């Protein structure tokens, strides 16, 4: 069972911003044993939270962790530009076994949020004549790098057959990214539509196909 | 006219650890213990209640060797009314303790290159031990509220925890042997006598 | 100074198993618990399991229980990590964190390895499938999807490279299956899509499979 992230967090410099991590009453809202950990790219995780709100030594006071319900949050005052990193957190899940959350990128914002840009493609007709069908959802343009994917069959989710890159930096030092549902031809021709959502700070782009 | 068996409990090929300190009964025999205090191999020779000069020439009914092995730091705790991870869950001497307690740097022995994990020592236990009292359970310690059912884990730990023993270990963290001599006076024939 | 010195890089296919080692130093190795998390590229880490150095015991999450086994050897202090019926999601850095509590699992880690990267790649090469995407039906949208294909990379050219402004070639994915995938839309304005000829040229070096797509409105 995950614990829920938001992708993308975000903040002007020394400005104050909140991690989300939602989990069930049986990890985050059943034990105090949150932990909170901060990443750079290429290197290893470091511990900055561990029991909710305890900080290691050497971690800074602008670093501070809560929990409300199944919900822990982790705040960073005083927002700088080495705190641009990957913040997963963790908790213990009962039965010996340990959770960590989807993870959230924080960006100190050096332009404007700029939202994703969707475009998404239907099954073409040669692949749906090779008893093939694929939906690919073009995800681009969007400010900081850091998005969550949904797809949603008619109106109810899909989570099988779902692939989606990892942000990558355009040549505009914006970010872009990709999502693919592969279904079988049958699948697609079953349900009225196909949506593709995409969640960036707060607000969600979803664009929707049809069969022929 | 034998003599008491105390070189097969110093001169002991192999020593117990302290959680299951090993216990030997001497009676029916002649010990010289001028000779235990005349050998400068030992470190610690402290006594309680008697005086070491006076010790072959008093006779008592049973004299119990209680020999294992700690490190440096924790020989301090092998005394009467002294607190730590040995004194109150691994082997405890009572306040009015009558005898000496006898250790010597077992560095030589006791170490591997790499780390002897042979001796043990209990870290986690739910009181404190009686005088003389020996624990070696094995059982899962339950630290919270949910009990264990045997299943080591997230409040459910080891009892038993290992020392590193490596030569390189500072004096505090190298491997002593223990002896500890208890008297005991019971109303009866005293046969465990000194010469 | 606490050391947690992981083996060299591993390279599988799918079906095989790997072996993880993991040598401590600095501390006394029975006294803390061992953590392995694996880290997907791109993606976030994932909690495996634990051991005990001392007593021996593990306990392994419910999705890794059959295929993955722990175990320590004192003597060395090393812990190493078995992970049996390797798939292609299998890839990743697995490493080793030590518990920051002593002879206790509380699952906050202080020290980690630098990480043993396991790439499971595919059993074969294979030429990619290209499909057009097909324009909807002031901005208009046309591509080509580049499907299924190993080893990286492919190169998607439009128009023999006549037509590079609105071109977007995106980072493949790797599916589940061990095989990338891959798109390129060209943008152009709605009210000038059927004036230009939109053909693109992908190219798959280690199948020397090269193909061209013209891509056009449907009915
Ligand atoms: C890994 O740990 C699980 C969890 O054990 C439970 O949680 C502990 C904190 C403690 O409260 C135990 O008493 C609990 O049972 C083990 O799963 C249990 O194993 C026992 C076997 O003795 C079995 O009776 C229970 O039904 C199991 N419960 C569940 C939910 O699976 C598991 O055995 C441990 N794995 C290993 C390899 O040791
Ligand atoms: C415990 O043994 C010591 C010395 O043992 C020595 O090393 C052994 C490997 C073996 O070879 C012994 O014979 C060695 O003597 C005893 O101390 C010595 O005892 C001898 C008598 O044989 C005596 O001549 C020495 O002066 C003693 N001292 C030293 C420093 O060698 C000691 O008495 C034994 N203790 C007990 C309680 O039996």
């Amino acid at each position: 069972a995950v614990l829920t992230q938001p992708p993308s967090a975000s903040g002007s410099p020394g400005q104050s911003v909140t991690i989300s991590c939602t989990g069930t009453s049986s990890d985050v809202g059943g034990y105090n044993y949150v932990s909170w950990y901060q990443q750079h790219p290429g290197k290893a995780p470091k511990l900055m939270i561990y029991e909710v709100s305890k900080r290691p030594s050497g971690v800074p006071d602008r670093f501070s962790g809560s929990k409300s319900g199944n919900t822990a949050s982790l705040t960073v005052s005083g927002l700088q530009a080495e705190d641009e990193a990957d913040y997963y957190c963790s908790s213990y899940a009962g039965s010996n076994h340990w959770v960590f959350g989807g993870g959230t990128k924080l960006t100190v914002l050096g332009q404007p949020k700029a939202a994703p840009t969707v475009t998404l493609f239907p099954p073409s007709s040669e692949e749906l004549q090779a008893n093939k069908a694929t939906l690919v959802c073009l995800i681009s343009d969007f400010y900081p790098g850091a998005v969550t994917v949904a797809w949603k069959a008619d109106s109810s989710p899909v989570k099988a057959g779902v692939e989606t890159t990892t942000p990558s930096k355009q040549s505009n030092n914006k970010y872009a990214a990709s999502s693919y549902l592969s279904l079988t031809p049958e699948q697609w021709k079953s349900h009225r539509s196909y949506s593709c959502q995409v969640t960036h700070e707060g607000s969600t782009v979803e664009k929707t196909v049809a069969p022929t | 006219t034998n003599l008491c068996p105390f070189g097969e409990v110093f001169n002991a090929t192999r020593f117990a650890s302290v959680y299951a300190w090993n216990r030997k009964r001497i009676s029916n025999c002649v010990a010289d213990y001028s000779v235990l205090y005349n050998s400068a191999s030992f470190s610690t020779f402290k006594c309680y209640g008697v005086s070491p000069t006076k010790l072959n020439d008093l006779c008592f009914t049973n004299v119990y060797a209680d020999s294992f092995v700690i490190r440096g730091d924790e020989v301090r705790q092998i005394a009467p009314g002294q607190t730590g991870k040995i004194a109150d869950y691994n082997y405890k001497l009572p306040d009015d303790f009558t005898g000496c307690v006898i250790a010597w740097n077992s560095n030589n022995l006791d170490s591997k290159v790499g780390g002897n994990y042979n001796y043990l020592y209990r870290l986690f236990r739910k009181s404190n031990l009686k005088p003389f009292e020996r624990d070696i359970s094995t059982e899962i310690y339950q630290a919270g509220s949910t009990p264990c059912n045997g299943v080591e884990g997230f409040n459910c730990y080891f009892p038993l925890q290992s020392y590193g023993f490596q030569p390189t270990n500072g004096v505090g963290y190298q491997p002593y042997r223990v002896v500890v001599l208890s008297f005991e006076l019971l109303h009866a024939p005293a046969t465990v006598c000194g010469k | 100074q606490v050391q947690l010195v992981q083996s060299g890089a591993e390279v599988k296919k799918p079906g095989a198993s790997v072996k993880v080692s993991c040598k401590a130093s600095g501390y006394t190795f029975t006294g803390y618990y061992m953590h392995w998390v694996r880290q997907a590229p791109g993606q976030g880490l994932e909690w495996m399991g634990w051991i005990n150095p001392n007593s021996g015991g593990t306990n392994y999450t419910q999705k890794f229980q059959g295929r993955v086994t722990m175990t320590r050897d004192t003597s060395i202090s090393t812990a190493y990590m078995e992970l049996s019926r390797l798939r292609s999601d299998d890839t990743a850095v697995y490493s080793c964190a030590r518990d920051m509590a002593f002879s206790m699992v509380r699952g906050s880690f202080d020290y980690w390895g630098q990480g043993t990267l396991v790439t499971v790649s595919s059993a074969s090469t294979k030429g990619p499938s290209v499909f057009p995407l097909a324009p909807s039906s002031g901005t208009a949208a046309l591509g080509c999807l580049v499907k299924d294909y190993f080893p990286e990379p492919v190169t998607v050219s439009w128009n023999s490279g006549a037509l590079t402004s609105g071109v977007h070639t995106f980072p493949a994915v790797l599916q589940s299956s061990g095989l990338y995938s891959l798109s390129s839309v060209v943008t152009v304005p709605s009210s000038s899509l059927g004036t230009q000829t939109y053909i693109c040229n992908v190219n798959h070096k280690p199948s020397n499979t090269k193909v061209d797509k013209k891509v056009e409105p449907k009915s």
